[PDB]
């Protein structure tokens, strides 16, 4: 699979900012997407092809993919945000996930 | 970019004849129809007659019919009228023209050209 | 939908050699010297040579057929507009490829002042996925749907476009080519396609490309193609055994031809 | 929508159905993948099936995986073989986004719910 | 196919809104363009298929109608729309030209 790196966690404040990132050794090379998970539900893309919200996703999200880095970032985040969020990419049409960032809210 | 230029003009007597041509450039001349109008001084524009762009059918109007010839050589991008037994009443400034058809020429650009002067006397 | 987006260039012309040749029926001829009068790309004649990016894509007359061809990798080209006034006053003929399939559609379209499909790119130059479909503004009074399989060194397509007793009629060839920028100088017959049942009148049509929008606008790569026109001419077509076309004498080229034709050589 | 059996043997053969709606497993651009995610783990790629038929698998896995999909009931079928006690998680199906011109895989957009496997 | 146009001539001043009609005594549909003629120079088209707008025509100028009857406006007249106007039918050959329309200061 391709290689992933997350934070375990991320802790903030509601209405604060919340920065959660993910690098890898191609992830500039490629598009990146986000995806957010509860307990006992399956994740929901919230971010796609590095900046693009899916229809449905709400305009707190927002995001960006530049030195190998990519970063997904809450405006006002709220206590429903409360969730572990993960990262997605793709090498050569092989599959790969970072390890889940738990964002404290 | 896109010329049409007439020649062959001038002053000729009842009962001849005479052959004017235009010569175009700047866009595709083979693949369009082509008109012939005229307008005598002091008068409106008269359509005089229309050939396809093969050079096969061939159309003119009432008042010239039986009287003057229409042609074309796509070879070297030149349109012809052949004009016989002219009379005082067709004094004219003669024009060549590709004019805008949705029907029968399927153009979609309206060309004119410069008018040439025939004189009966 | 719509975007208003023109530099306009004198025409370049290439030979059309003798190509433009396809099977005038569905019967199965072999071994045989076959004469038929039909409509034809007249041999040697001289064909329009477009350069769609150097931006504009002229709306070009019909006349009584036209062959179109095309030598692009990028599949820029995507489909073409037949109809008259090309607006909601009468009906239009609008064929359209896309990334899976065919759609052919005759409605009472209000197109754009310049249509084309939109599209967008990978990170790398080797893969794309579809924007926006901005051709129309609007489509109603539709009286024909058709959909199907897509109709779309250098590939070099070739298509010829009919319109007969209210029967539109498509044939077409894909070869390989190996010229920069020229048609080759051979012979293949093209063959039948689709053959749509729409009852309209066509005096005018345009072609439709896939453009993607850059930091200097919307744009597209290097795609050209060869416009010429077909005339009621007299062939001589020669059937092998497998009953394939492999040759062609056009009867009004020139005496030499007309020895042929006349002693069937 | 994941269904099919929560319980199974070691060394056995485990067939997981998704259901779809919304649109036709036949439908050009159309994608199916299946991802399982053991009990406090990260999500794990198993295989997808595009709508023409072609299909790519995680090599680690792939030797015990096979996907194929039913285009009358609009329902796409997992299977996986020799499954071991290590291969508990939750299975998930989700809709494949892709590239046109050269056929990439892009995201997994529309989820189903996700199906318990105890082996 | 017999053209007529009217009034056969008619004088207004700057701002001033222009009307010329246009008849035609069979049914043409829509298939009428309209030309503008300056002294000593070729007819310019500005108009198509009864009220299609040329490319590069200033937007006050503008046309309607159908059948054997049609209108053509000039809503605010400039000082360098004095010219002669002409109705043209291409349904049915022959062609043939309206006798023209003198629109003065
Ligand atoms: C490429 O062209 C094909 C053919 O037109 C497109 O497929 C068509 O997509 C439309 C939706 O835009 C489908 O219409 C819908 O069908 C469902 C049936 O469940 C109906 O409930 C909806 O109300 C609507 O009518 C159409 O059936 C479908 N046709 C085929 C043969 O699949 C395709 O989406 C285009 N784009 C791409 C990337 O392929
Ligand atoms: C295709 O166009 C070329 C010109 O680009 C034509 O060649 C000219 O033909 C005229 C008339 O015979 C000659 O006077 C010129 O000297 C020719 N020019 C050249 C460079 O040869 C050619 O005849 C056209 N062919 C067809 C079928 O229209
Ligand atoms: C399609 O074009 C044909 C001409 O090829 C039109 O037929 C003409 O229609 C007019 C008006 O009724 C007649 O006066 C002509 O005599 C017809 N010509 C021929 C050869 O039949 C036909 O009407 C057009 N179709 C549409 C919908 O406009
Ligand atoms: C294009 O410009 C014309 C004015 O010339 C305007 O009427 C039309 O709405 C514009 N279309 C678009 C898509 O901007
Ligand atoms: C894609 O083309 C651009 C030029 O427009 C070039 O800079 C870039 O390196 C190319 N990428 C690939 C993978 O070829
Ligand atoms: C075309 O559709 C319009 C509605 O948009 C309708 O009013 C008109 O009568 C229809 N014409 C024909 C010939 O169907
Ligand atoms: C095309 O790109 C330009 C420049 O970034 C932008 O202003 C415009 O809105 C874009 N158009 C579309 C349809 O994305
Ligand atoms: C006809 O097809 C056969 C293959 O079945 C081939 O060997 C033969 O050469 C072909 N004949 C011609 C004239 O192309």
């Amino acid at each position: 699979s391709y290689e992933l790196t997350q934070p375990p966690s991320v802790s903030v404040s509601p209405g604060q900012t919340a920065s959660i990132t993910c690098s890898g050794d191609k992830l500039g090379e490629t598009y990146a997407s986000w995806y957010q998970q509860k307990p006992g539900q399956s994740p929901i893309l919230v971010i796609y092809q590095d900046n693009k919200r899916p229809s449905g996703i709400p305009e707190r999200f927002s995001g960006s993919n530049s030195e190998n880095t990519a970063t997904l970032t809450i405006s006002g985040t709220q206590t429903m945000d409360e969730a572990d969020y993960y990262c997605q990419a793709w090498d050569k049409t092989i599959a790969g996930f970072g390890g889940g960032t738990k964002l404290t809210v | 970019e896109v010329q049409l230029v007439e020649s062959g003009g001038g002053v000729v007597q009842p009962g001849g004849s005479l052959r004017l041509s235009c010569a175009a450039s700047g866009f595709t001349f083979n693949s369009y129809g082509m008109h012939w109008v005229r307008q005598a001084p002091g008068k409106g524009l008269e359509w005089v007659a229309f050939i396809r762009y093969d050079g096969g059918n061939k159309y003119y109007a009432d008042s010239v019919k039986g009287r003057f010839t229409i042609s074309r050589d796509n070879s070297k991008n030149t349109l012809y009228l052949q004009m016989k037994s002219l009379r005082a009443e067709d004094t004219a400034v003669y024009y060549c023209a590709n004019l805008k058809d949705s029907r029968y020429s399927g153009s979609y650009y309206d060309y004119w050209g410069q008018g040439t002067l025939v004189t009966v006397s | 939908q719509c975007v208003n987006l023109r530099t306009q260039l004198p025409p370049a012309y290439t030979n059309s050699f003798t190509r433009g040749v396809y099977y005038p029926d569905k019967v199965f001829r072999s071994s045989v010297l076959h004469s038929t009068q039909d409509l034809f790309l007249p041999f040697f004649s001289n064909v329009t040579w477009f350069h769609a990016i150097h931006f504009d894509n002229p709306v070009l007359p019909f006349n009584d057929g036209v062959y179109f061809a095309s030598t692009e990798k990028s599949n820029i080209i995507r489909g073409w507009i037949f109809g008259t006034t090309l607006d909601s006053k009468t009906q239009s003929l609008l064929i359209v490829n896309n990334a899976t399939n065919v759609v052919i559609k005759v409605c009472e379209f209000q197109f754009c002042n310049d249509p084309f499909l939109g599209v967008y790119y990978h990170k790398n130059n080797k893969s794309w996925m579809e924007s926006e479909f901005r051709v129309y503004s609007s489509a109603n009074n539709c009286t024909f749907e058709y959909v199907s399989q897509p109709f779309l060194f250098k590939n070099l397509r070739e298509f010829v476009f009919k319109n007969i007793d209210g029967y539109f009629k498509i044939y077409s060839k894909h070869t390989p080519i190996n010229l920069v920028r020229d048609l080759p100088q051979g012979f293949s017959a093209l063959e039948p396609l689709v053959d749509l049942p729409i009852g309209i009148n066509i005096t005018r049509f345009q072609t439709l490309l896939a453009l993607h929008n850059s930091s200097s606008g919307w744009t597209a790569g290097a795609a050209a193609y060869y416009v010429g026109y077909l005339q009621p001419r007299t062939f001589l077509l020669k059937y092998n055994e497998n009953g394939t076309i492999t040759d062609a004498v056009d009867c009004a080229l020139d005496p030499l031809s007309e020895t042929k034709c006349t002693l069937k050589s | 929508k994941e269904s099919g059996p929560t319980l199974v043997k070691p060394t056995q053969t485990l067939t997981l159905t998704c259901k779809l709606s919304g649109f036709s497993v036949n439908t050009g651009g159309v994608g199916v993948g299946w991802i399982r995610q053991p009990p406090g783990k990260a999500l794990e790629w198993l295989a997808l099936i595009y709508w023409n038929d072609d299909k790519l698998y995680s090599p680690s896995l792939k030797s015990r995986l096979t996907v194929t999909k039913d285009t009358s009931k609009n329902q796409v079928v997992l299977t996986m073989t020799n499954m071991d006690p290590v291969d508990t998680a939750t299975y998930y199906c989700a809709h494949v986004l892709v590239w046109f011109g050269e056929v990439l895989p892009d995201a997994f957009d529309v989820w189903g719910q996700g199906t318990m496997v105890t082996v | 196919i017999w053209m007529t146009q009217s009034p056969s001539s008619l004088s207004a001043s700057v701002g001033d809104r222009v009307t010329i009609t246009c008849q035609a005594s069979q049914d043409i549909r829509f298939y009428l363009n309209w030309y503008q003629q300056k002294p000593g120079k070729a007819p310019k088209l500005l108009i198509s298929d009864a009220s299609n707008m040329e490319t590069g025509v200033p937007s006050r100028f503008s046309g309607s109608g159908s059948g054997t009857d049609f209108t053509f406006t000039i809503s605010s007249l400039q000082p360098e729309d004095i010219a002669t106007y002409y109705c043209q039918q291409y349904d049915n050959l022959p062609f043939t030209f309206g006798p023209g329309t003198k629109v003065d200061f």
